[PDB]
């Protein structure tokens, strides 16, 4: 299906050694920058507001931006609301 | 005799009159680290012996 | 966007060979060209050394 991929000589086929993927490698990103601050503020004095560096889960983010399109902004009624009413005083003629 | 200002009797409109030395301030958010120990990391490395 | 160091350890003991052939294996896989580079300013000094 692609003809980049077609193997007509035995030069490059070996073994298979590992195997990574796209949602793999994102949460593995996220963890080599937080835990080599999170060392190197651990080993020397600092001063600083501070903060604790962990990684969310990266699937549940993009699970749910995608859920955010499906809501509807607007809505269908069969009539407007009431935008107005009455009060009765003691007349007959003057509300 | 001591000519040091220690103790004068002031007027209440001169209690903020002693402001005239210029600090500086870090930020909050920026961090100060102290990397004297930094000058020492590092391997030693091993000569090829045979 | 990503770029790489050396991180020097000393709780690995390795042999003084695979530091010289690992010179000559940087000097091809990666890029420090005039547009962009993979290795930091840092380790290109290292990669010579070695």
């Amino acid at each position: 299906q692609r003809p980049e991929r077609i193997k007509t000589t035995p030069y490059l086929e070996g073994d298979v050694l590992s195997s990574d993927s796209g949602p793999l490698l994102s949460v593995f990103a996220l963890q080599e920058i937080m835990q080599k601050v999170r060392q190197v503020q651990a080993d020397y004095m600092t001063a600083t507001r501070e903060v604790d560096f962990t990684v969310p889960d990266v699937q549940k983010i993009l699970d749910d931006i995608k859920a955010l399109a499906a809501e509807q902004v607007y809505k269908i009624v069969k009539v407007p609301s009431i935008s107005f009413r009455h009060i009765v005083m003691q007349s007959r003629d003057r509300v | 005799f001591i000519n040091k200002r220690i103790v004068e009797r002031v007027r209440v409109g001169q209690i903020l009159a002693v402001l005239n030395r210029r600090f500086v301030a870090y930020k909050g958010k920026m961090r100060i680290m102290d990397i004297t120990q930094s000058l020492k990391m590092g391997t030693k490395l091993a000569a090829p012996t045979v | 966007q990503i770029i790489l160091d050396l991180k020097i350890d000393p709780g690995e003991r390795m042999d003084p060979a695979v530091r010289m052939v690992a010179g000559v294996v940087g000097h091809l896989l990666f890029t420090a060209g005039g547009r962009f580079t993979n290795l930091t300013q840092n380790m290109a000094r290292q990669l010579d050394i070695a």
